[PDB]
C-alpha cells in the first residue's frame, strides 16, 4: 500500500497533522530503527492508523 | 478539509553523472625484459 500511504500522509500533513512514517523520517529512522519503532509506541498521547 | 493537489509531496532522486564518469586505471611496469638479451653481474674469476 506504499502509493496510498503516501497519498494519505500528504493528506493528513495537509490537514494540519504531525504524520510520522518510515519513509519521510528515513533519517533518525535510520540511525536506530528499533529505537525508533519504541519512540512512537511507548507514547501513548500518539495515536496509531493501521494500514489493512 | 484541504486538497493536496498544490501542496503535495516531493520525491527526489540525484542526477547521476555515472554515464559520463571517468574509470579508474591501472597502472603495470613494461618490465625490460630478461627474455630479451638485458645484461648480466660479470662475476669475473682469476686464472692464476
Amino acid at each position: 500500500t506504499a502509493m496510498e500511504v503516501v497519498k494519505f500522509v500528504n493528506f493528513l500533513l495537509v490537514n494540519g497533522f504531525q504524520t510520522a512514517i518510515d519513509i519521510f523520517e528515513d533519517r533518525i529512522r535510520g540511525i536506530d530503527i528499533i529505537k525508533w519503532m519504541e519512540r512512537y509506541l511507548r507514547d501513548k498521547t500518539v495515536m496509531i492508523i493501521v494500514a489493512i | 478539509v484541504r486538497e493536496p493537489g498544490s501542496q503535495a509531496c516531493l520525491a527526489i532522486d540525484p542526477l547521476v553523472g555515472e554515464e559520463g564518469g571517468a574509470a579508474v586505471a591501472k597502472l603495470e611496469p613494461h618490465l625490460q625484459p630478461r627474455g630479451q638479451p638485458a645484461p648480466q653481474p660479470l662475476h669475473t674469476l682469476v686464472l692464476a
